[PDB]
C-alpha cells in the first residue's frame, strides 16, 4: 500500500484515486500509534473528525478501514506525552456516541489541557478504561469543569483516575447541568485535586456511585457539593462503597432542600459532612465509618447546621475517634428543628474528650436539635469512661435547671 | 494467492528460532501454541531493546533480538502460553502474565475455560497495580493439586499513594470459580498479608467480584491490612475448617474498617462456619 | 581520556540515562558506580541531535527510580541540546561535567516544562557552561530545584521562566563574559511566580564591552533574587539606564534581598545601586503620583 | 553493583573505619534488621587524616551508620542509608564523642531516623535528601547542622512525622540554605514539621516555605504557623507561597511583627483600643480563654457601634508577609468584622498593598487569614498596621495574632 508516516502527510497529499487503499503508519510522526488503512472516497461529503473521516487539503475524504474497536489514538491522542490529548478524546467520544458505542481508553497517562469540557451523554456512550489504572492529568486544564454527565446502560465513566492541580474555579465532575426518566452510573473512578471534585447540578436521571474516591479538593465544599436550588433533581442520589477522605480542608456539603442521599458502606475520613439545607434534606448512611485516621484532627464529623426538618441517619457501621490533645468540640452537631437518628452503632469514648469546652457539659453531641437512639451501644467497659450522647435524650426533667427554679 | 500482509509465524517457538534482523519490522504471530489460534498478535522487531524477555509481551529470539508485542487493551494469559482445558499446570503462565500486567498497571484477562493450578507458589495480587479478570465470569480454576498455603493473596505494595488513587479503578479478582480438594493447610483467598510489615498496606477500595471459593481449608481468610475490601457476588462454600467459610482471626493490624459484602452466598452444612474473632472490626 | 566523535551520528540522542526499575534495586544500586564517566562526547551541531538525555522522552507505565545517578568528568560539545532533562530527572549529580558550543538557544542545559516525577535536587559540582554563539541555559519546569556548586557560567544567560516554584542555588560560582562584547544578561528570571534564584559567594565579573545597555541580572514580578556574600561589580561601560530609565545593576519588578554584599567603593569608574526593591527612601521614583514623603 | 548480604551476621558492627583511596567504595551492604547488628561504625567504640566513604548503600541494619570516637575528617559522597530498625538507624551521632556529606540520600526509614546527640559537633550536608524520615537534634550544647541545597520531603507518605526536630539542649544551630522543603498532601498535618526548642536556633536562607491545605499545625501549637517550639527562627531571602490557592501561613512565634501577639503580657498592652462612640462596648483580656485554655485572649463585644483594635510597628522593603489569627465568634448579627493589614510610609501616608479578611458568622475557634492576610511589602513602606474591627452586637474572642514579615 502507499504509505504515509503521519496524519499531516496523509492530509497534505493530493489524493485522487477513488477507492484506493492507503496505509497510515501512525497518527503522530514516529509514534507508531493510531495508524491503519484508509480508503479514498472522492464522492464522500462526510464531516472530517481526524479519526474515522479524514479530509485532505484538496477536500477529498479518506475513510478509516476499521478492524476492531475505536481507540482515542485513532483521533490523535498521545498517551504518556505532554501534548494535550483532550481534543482527540473529545472527538473520539463524539464518534463513539454517534454510533452508540462506549469509548475505551487504554492504560496510560493522558494530559487534558485547554478549557473545553467533555459532556458525556450516558444515553449514547460512556468513557470506559480498558482496562486498569488510567490516569487523566488535568493539572493544566483551565475550564469550569472537566466532565459533565447529561442527556438533556453502561456507566458514564469507569476506571479513571482524574486529577487536577487545585486551580480555583476548575471543578472535576458535574453530574447534570448548570441550568434547568433515565438511570446512569459512575463507577471505579477517583477525583482528586480539583476545586470541587464532584458537584451535583440539574438533572432528572437517577445517579449511582460505586467505588468512587474523592479527596484533596480546594473548595471547603470540594469533596462533594449539592448546592441549593436543584428543584428538577428529584431522584435519590446513591453511593455504594465510596471513600470521601483526606480533604485537606475540603468537605461534603448538602445545601439543597427536599433532597435525599443514601450512602452504603462508605467512609468519611478527615472530612466534615455539612447539611445546611433550608428544609427537608435526608441523608442516610448505612454501614459507614466516620473517623479521623492518622491526623487525629478535632474537626466535626457531621454538622447539620441550619434549616428545619433535616434528617441524618447513621445505621450500623462505626464511629471511631483517635486520640488528640483534646476533643474540645462535639464531633456530631444537629441544629434546632433537625434530627440525627443513631441505629445499631457503638458510641465511642476516649480520655481526650473535652466537649464541655463547647457545650458547657460533658456530652458527645451538640446543638439544639433532636437525637434518637435505637440499638445504640455505649463503651461501658472503656477504662477512660463513658459520656451521655445528647441533651435531647435527658432521662431527668429540669436536668440543666432551665426551668428557672428547682422544680422536678 | 500466496502473499501475506506481514511475515507470519505459526508458533512462539518458530518466532523465537527465526533470526530476526530487520529493526522495526512488524511480524504476525498466528498463535502462541501451533494451531491453537490463541495468544497471537503483531510484534515489532527491535534490535536495540534490552528489555527482559517474558515469552509474552517481550520475546527474546535465539539470536538475542527482541520482539515487542503490539498490545491494545488488557493483557491476556494466552499471550504468555496459557492453554484452555489442559492437564498442564497453568499457574506459571498466569503468574508470569500477571507479573507483566502489574508492572504496567494493566489488568490481566483470562479466556473462558477450566485451568489447573498446581505447585505451591501463591499468586499475590497487588490491587494498586492490576487485577485478574475472568472473561465473562466463566473461568474455572482447579486447585485440587495445589499444595501452597494460599492460592491468592491481595495486598497493596504502597502505604498511601497511589493506592489511594488506583485500588478502586478495577477489581483485584473477578469472574473466577476457584476450588480445591479440602487438603489441610491450603487456604483459598488471603485478604491482606500474613505478617505485619514495616509499613502499612493501603488496601482500601479493593474489590473481589463474581468469584466463588470452594473446598479449601479456609476459603477466605482476613490478614493484616484487611480494611475497606468489598466483596460483590462472592460465594464461599464447603470448607474444611470449622471457620472455613469466612475467618477473621484475632490480632490483625490496621484492619477492620467496613469490610463489605454485597449479594454474597455463604453455605456449607458440613461443619464449616463464619467466625469473627478480631477486635475493633466492622463488617 | 576517552573521546567519542559523534559528528556522523544522526539519531535523536547519543546517550540516555534511565533506570529500568521503579524502586528496588535502583534504591540500592544507582549510587554504587557512575552512569557515565571520563567521556569527551562531541558532535557537529547537527540539528535534531542531542548529546545526553537525563531521564526519558516519554512518561513510563511506572516511575523510573533515577535518584543518585552520576555523570562525572564528561564533556558534551557541539550538539543541538548538549544536556536535556526528561521525565524522572531527579537527584542526578554532575561532577566536573562541561557543556559547550551547543546549537540550540537552550542548548547548554535545557529543562523543559511538563516533566513528570522530576526536579528533586539536580546537582552540579565544578561544572563549566560556556558558549558565546547564542546557546544558553533555560529552566522551564515547575517545582524544579537545582544546585550549582563551584560552577562557571561563561558567555551564556541562565534563563528561568518556570510557571512556579523553581529554586536555583549557586554556591561559589563565577559568572563572567570572557572575550565577549555581548550585552546578554547573566541571570534572567523572566516569568512565573514563586521562583527563587540564589547567588551565594563566588564572583560576578563584568569585562568591558561597547556599553552594557541592559541589566545583567533581571528578576520578574513575584520572583526573588537573593545575593549572599558576593561583591557587586562596577564598570565604566555600565549603561543600564537605557533599559530601566535609571542607573542600577538589577532590573525587573521582582524582589531582591542582600546579605553580606559588598560594593566597589574603590572603583574609579564609580558605583551603582542594585535594585529598586532595596530603595532606602519612600516615593523614590515619584510613583506616589505626588511629592509626599 | 557489588552486593554484601549480611543477613546472617550476628556481630555488633559489620565494618569499622580506624587508622588517599576511599575506605569503602561501590558496595551495597545490607542486613536483616537484626537487633544489635549495626552496619558501619565510623571510628572506635572506646576512646589527623582525611578519609572518605563513597558510592555505598547501607540498608536493613539496626543502626546503618553510627559515628564513634575518631580524630580523622570523614567525607561521604553518594551514600544511601535506608530502612533501618533502630529509631536512630538512618544515621546516629551519639553523645560523648567536621562531618561532611555530599549528595547522600537518607530515606524510607520505616521508623528509623537521623539523630545527632553529640555536643560541640558540626555536620554539613550538601545536595542531600531526607525522605520519610525525621532529623532529630537533641545535643546538650553547641551542635551545628548545615544543609545547603538539600530536600526535605514526604514522598508517597501519609505520615505526619516531623522533618526537623531540635528537641533539647542549648546553642544548637540548624541551617537550611537553598534546596527545597516539599509537603505532599496527607490525611492532615496536625503538628509542626519543623520544631526548634528553647535556647536553640533554626536559620532559613534562600528557601521557599511551602504551604498546603492539609496544614493543621494549630492542633499542636494552638495557632496556624509552620514551625513550633520556643526556640528562635531567622529568615533571610526566604520566599513565601503567596499565590498558593490554599493559602499561606506565618513561620514562627519568634518572627512576630506585633508585640503581645499572644496576649502573654497578661493584659491588652501594645494594642490601641478605640471603642468610638460605643463607651458601653466591652474590650477585655481573659486569661486561660484561648484555644488551648492555657493562654490569654481578647474579647470584644461592641455595643451600638463597632470597636477597632490596632497596633503599628516598623517594617520596610524588601519583604513578604503572611498572618494568621485564631478567632472564636460567640454570636454576631452578620459578618462579625474584619482583620486588616495596611502599610504606611514614615509620614503616615497610606500605601497600596493593603489586605483584609472578613470574619464571617461561623462559631467556634477558627483560623483567619490563610489566603487573605498575605502579600509583598510595598516599596517605601516604613510602618505596618494591623486593625481588628468587630461589629456592633457581635461577641468575639481573639487569640494568637501572628504576623511574619520574612526578612533579615
Amino acid at each position: 500500500y502507499p504509505q504515509f508516516s503521519s496524519m499531516a502527510k496523509l492530509k497534505a497529499f493530493p489524493h485522487s484515486e477513488d477507492g484506493q487503499l492507503v496505509r497510515l503508519l501512525s497518527w503522530h510522526e514516529g509514534v507508531g500509534l493510531g495508524g491503519g488503512l484508509f480508503k479514498v472516497s472522492t464522492s464522500s461529503t462526510a464531516t472530517g473528525n481526524d479519526g474515522t473521516v479524514v479530509v485532505a487539503s484538496n477536500g477529498v475524504r479518506l475513510l478509516r478501514v476499521v478492524n476492531g474497536p475505536i481507540w482515542a489514538d485513532m483521533f490523535g491522542a498521545l498517551p504518556n506525552s505532554d501534548i494535550d490529548s483532550m481534543p482527540a478524546v473529545a472527538a473520539a467520544y463524539a464518534y463513539a456516541a454517534s454510533v452508540n458505542t462506549d469509548l475505551y481508553i487504554g492504560v496510560a497517562t493522558y494530559k487534558f489541557k485547554g478549557s473545553t469540557p467533555i459532556n458525556v451523554d450516558p444515553s449514547r456512550a460512556g468513557i470506559i478504561g480498558y482496562q486498569g489504572k488510567v490516569r487523566i492529568d488535568c493539572s493544566e486544564f483551565t475550564g469550569s469543569i472537566v466532565f459533565s454527565i447529561n442527556s438533556s446502560l453502561s456507566p458514564a465513566l469507569q476506571g479513571l483516575y482524574v486529577f487536577g492541580a487545585k486551580t480555583s474555579g476548575v471543578d472535576g465532575l458535574l453530574v447534570g447541568r448548570e441550568t434547568v426518566n433515565g438511570q446512569t452510573e459512575v463507577r471505579e473512578c477517583t477525583f482528586d485535586k480539583f476545586d470541587r471534585n464532584i458537584r451535583m447540578g440539574h438533572n432528572s436521571w437517577r445517579f449511582v456511585f460505586y467505588k468512587v474516591n474523592s479527596l484533596n479538593a480546594l473548595s471547603p465544599n470540594g469533596i462533594l457539593y449539592v448546592p441549593a436550588g436543584l428543584d428538577d433533581s428529584g431522584e435519590i442520589l446513591s453511593f455504594y462503597h465510596c471513600q470521601f477522605f483526606d480533604g485537606a480542608g475540603s468537605n461534603i456539603r448538602l445545601s439543597c432542600s427536599s433532597y435525599t442521599m443514601v450512602f452504603n458502606t462508605c467512609s468519611f475520613l478527615n472530612i466534615t459532612f455539612f447539611v445546611d439545607s433550608a428544609s427537608s434534606a435526608t441523608v442516610t448512611c448505612n454501614g459507614c465509618n466516620f473517623e479521623n485516621p492518622g491526623s487525629a484532627s478535632t474537626r466535626r464529623y457531621v454538622d447539620i447546621s441550619a434549616g428545619h426538618t433535616n434528617v441524618f441517619n447513621i445505621i450500623g457501621g462505626s464511629i471511631v475517634t483517635n486520640s488528640n490533645p483534646g476533643q474540645t468540640q462535639a464531633l456530631l452537631y444537629v441544629s434546632t428543628d433537625n434530627l440525627l437518628n443513631l441505629v445499631g452503632v457503638t458510641a465511642p469514648y476516649g480520655g481526650h474528650y473535652q466537649q464541655e469546652q463547647e457545650l458547657g457539659y460533658h456530652a458527645f453531641i451538640g446543638g439544639a436539635g433532636t437525637v434518637t437512639t435505637s440499638g445504640v451501644m455505649l463503651q461501658l467497659r472503656n477504662g477512660a469512661g463513658t459520656c451521655p450522647l445528647h441533651s435531647s435524650l435527658s432521662t431527668f426533667s429540669n436536668w440543666n435547671f432551665g426551668y428557672g427554679n428547682l422544680n422536678a | 494467492g500466496y502473499s501475506v500482509e506481514y511475515p507470519q509465524f505459526s508458533s512462539m517457538a518458530k518466532l523465537k528460532a527465526f533470526p530476526h534482523s530487520e529493526d522495526g519490522q512488524l511480524v504476525r504471530l498466528l498463535s502462541w501454541h501451533e494451531g491453537v489460534g490463541l495468544g497471537g498478535g503483531l510484534f515489532k522487531v527491535s534490535t536495540s531493546s534490552t528489555a527482559t524477555g517474558n515469552d509474552g509481551t517481550v520475546v527474546v529470539a535465539s539470536n538475542g533480538v527482541r520482539l515487542l508485542r503490539v498490545v491494545n487493551g488488557p493483557i491476556w494469559a494466552d499471550m504468555f502460553g496459557a492453554l484452555p482445558n489442559s492437564d498442564i499446570d497453568s499457574m506459571p503462565a498466569v503468574a508470569a502474565a500477571y507479573a507483566y500486567a502489574a508492572s504496567v498497571n494493566t489488568d490481566l484477562y483470562i479466556g473462558v475455560a477450566t485451568y489447573k493450578f498446581k505447585g505451591s507458589t501463591p499468586i499475590n495480587v497487588d490491587p494498586s497495580r492490576a487485577g485478574i479478570i475472568g472473561y465473562q465470569g466463566k473461568v474455572r480454576i482447579d486447585c485440587s493439586e495445589f499444595t501452597g498455603s494460599i492460592v491468592f493473596s491481595i495486598n497493596s505494595s504502597y502505604s498511601y499513594t497511589p493506592a489511594a488513587y488506583y485500588n478502586n479503578l478495577s477489581p483485584a479478582l473477578q469472574g473466577l470459580y476457584v476450588f480445591g480438594a479440602k487438603t489441610s493447610g491450603v487456604d483459598g483467598l488471603l485478604v491482606g498479608r500474613e505478617t505485619v510489615g514495616s509499613d502499612k498496606s493501603y488496601n482500601g477500595q479493593t474489590e473481589v467480584r463474581e468469584c466463588t471459593f470452594d473446598k479449601f481449608d479456609r476459603n477466605i481468610r482476613m490478614g493484616h491490612n484487611s480494611w475497606r475490601f468489598v466483596f460483590y457476588k462472592v460465594n464461599s462454600l464447603n470448607a474444611l475448617s470449622p471457620n472455613g467459610i469466612l475467618y477473621v482471626p484475632a490480632g490483625l493490624d490496621d484492619s477492620g474498617e467496613i469490610l463489605s459484602f454485597y449479594h454474597c452466598q455463604f453455605f456449607d452444612g458440613a461443619g464449616s462456619n463464619i467466625r469473627l474473632s478480631c477486635s475493633s472490626y466492622t463488617m | 581520556k576517552v573521546r567519542i566523535d559523534c559528528s556522523e551520528f544522526t539519531g535523536s540522542i547519543v546517550f540516555s540515562i534511565n533506570s529500568s526499575y521503579s524502586y528496588t534495586p535502583a534504591a540500592y544500586y544507582n549510587n554504587l558506580s557512575p552512569a557515565l564517566q571520563g567521556l569527551y562526547v562531541f558532535g557537529a551541531k547537527t540539528s535534531g541531535v542531542d548529546g545526553l538525555l537525563v531521564g526519558r522522552e516519554t512518561v513510563g507505565s511506572d516511575k523510573s527510580y533515577n535518584g543518585q545517578t552520576e555523570v562525572r568528568e564528561c564533556t558534551f560539545d557541539k550538539f543541538d541540546r548538549n544536556i536535556r532533562m526528561g521525565h524522572n530527572s531527579w537527584r542526578f549529580v554532575f561532577y566536573k561535567v562541561n557543556s559547550l558550543n551547543a546549537l540550540s538557544p537552550n542548548g547548554i542545559l535545557y529543562v523543559p516544562a511538563g516533566l513528570d516525577d522530576s526536579g528533586e535536587i539536580l546537582s552540579f559540582y565544578h561544572c563549566q557552561f560556556f558558549d558565546g554563539a547564542g546557546s544558553n541555559i533555560r529552566l522551564s519546569c515547575s517545582s524544579y530545584t537545582m544546585v550549582f556548586n563551584t560552577c562557571s557560567f561563561l558567555n551564556i544567560t541562565f534563563f528561568v521562566d518556570s510557571a512556579s516554584s523553581a529554586t536555583v542555588t549557586c554556591n561559589g560560582c563565577n559568572f563572567e563574559n570572557p572575550g565577549s562584547a555581548s550585552t546578554r544578561r547573566y541571570v534572567d528570571i523572566s516569568a512565573g511566580h514563586t521562583n527563587v534564584f540564589n547567588i551565594i559567594g563566588g564572583s560576578i565579573v563584568t569585562n568591558s564591552n561597547p556599553g552594557q545597555t541592559q541589566a545583567l541580572l533581571y528578576v520578574s514580578t513575584d520572583n526573588l533574587l537573593n545575593l549572599v556574600g558576593v561583591t557587586a561589580p562596577y564598570g565604566g561601560h555600565y549603561q543600564q539606564e537605557q533599559e530601566l530609565g535609571y542607573h542600577a545593576f538589577i532590573g525587573g519588578a521582582g524582589t531582591v534581598t542582600t546579605s553580606g554584599v559588598m560594593l566597589q567603593l574603590r572603583n574609579g569608574a564609580g558605583t551603582c545601586p542594585l535594585h529598586s526593591s532595596l530603595s532606602t527612601f519612600s516615593n523614590w521614583n515619584f510613583g506616589y503620583g505626588n511629592l509626599n514623603a | 553493583k557489588v552486593r554484601i548480604d549480611c543477613s546472617e551476621f550476628t556481630g555488633s558492627i559489620v565494618f569499622s573505619i580506624n587508622s588517599l583511596s576511599p575506605a569503602l567504595q561501590g558496595l551495597y551492604v545490607f542486613g536483616a534488621k537484626t537487633s544489635g547488628v549495626d552496619g558501619l561504625l565510623v571510628g572506635r567504640e572506646t576512646v589527623n587524616g582525611q578519609t572518605e566513604v563513597r558510592e555505598c548503600t547501607f540498608d536493613k541494619f539496626d543502626r546503618n551508620i553510627r559515628m564513634g570516637h575518631n580524630s580523622w575528617r570523614f567525607v561521604f559522597y553518594k551514600v544511601n542509608s535506608l530502612n533501618a530498625l533502630s529509631p536512630n538507624g538512618i544515621l546516629y551521632v551519639p553523645a560523648g564523642l567536621i562531618l561532611s556529606f555530599y549528595h547522600c540520600q537518607f530515606f524510607d526509614g520505616a521508623g528509623s531516623n537521623i539523630r545527632l546527640s553529640c555536643s560541640s559537633y558540626t555536620m554539613v550536608f550538601n545536595t542531600c535528601s531526607f525522605l520519610n524520615i525525621t532529623f532529630f537534634v537533641d545535643s546538650a550544647s553547641s551542635a551545628t547542622v548545615t544543609c545547603n541545597g538539600c530536600n526535605f520531603e514526604n514522598p508517597g507518605s501519609a505520615s505526619t512525622r516531623r522533618y526537623v526536630d531540635i528537641s533539647a539542649g542549648h546553642t544548637n544551630v540548624f541551617n537550611i540554605i537553598g534546596g527545597s522543603i516539599v509537603t505532599n498532601s496527607n490525611p492532615g498535618q496536625t503538628q509542626a514539621l519543623l520544631y526548634v526548642s528553647t535556647d536553640n536556633l533554626l536559620n532559613l536562607v534562600g528557601v521557599t516555605a511551602p504551604y498546603g491545605g492539609h496544614y493543621q499545625q494549630e492542633q499542636e501549637l494552638g495557632y496556624h504557623a509552620f514551625i513550633g517550639g520556643a526556640g528562635t527562627v531567622t529568615t533571610s531571602g526566604v520566599m513565601l507561597q503567596l499565590r498558593n490557592g490554599a493559602g499561606t501561613c506565618p513561620l514562627h512565634s519568634s518572627l512576630s511583627t506585633f508585640s503581645n501577639w499572644n496576649f502573654g503580657y497578661g493584659n491588652l498592652n501594645a494594642w490601641t483600643v478605640d471603642k468610638g462612640t460605643g463607651t458601653s462596648s466591652v474590650v477585655e483580656y481573659l486569661a486561660n480563654a484561648g484555644p488551648k485554655g492555657t493562654e490569654g485572649a481578647m474579647r470584644v463585644a461592641p455595643v451600638s457601634v463597632g470597636t477597632n483594635v490596632s497596633q503599628v510597628q516598623a517594617v520596610t522593603n524588601p519583604g513578604m508577609f503572611s498572618m494568621s489569627c485564631m478567632v472564636n465568634i460567640a454570636t454576631t448579627p452578620g459578618n462579625a468584622g474584619q482583620v486588616s493589614i495596611g502599610f504606611l510610609d514614615a509620614a503616615g501616608n497610606s500605601l497600596p498593598g493593603g489586605v483584609s479578611a472578613n470574619l464571617g458568622t461561623t462559631t467556634g475557634w477558627q483560623v483567619i487569614g490563610k489566603n487573605t492576610l498575605r502579600g509583598k511589602v510595598p516599596i517605601g513602606a516604613k510602618q505596618v498596621r494591623v486593625n481588628i474591627q468587630t461589629v456592633a452586637g457581635a461577641d468575639v474572642k481573639y487569640a494568637y495574632l501572628l504576623c511574619n514579615v520574612v526578612k533579615p
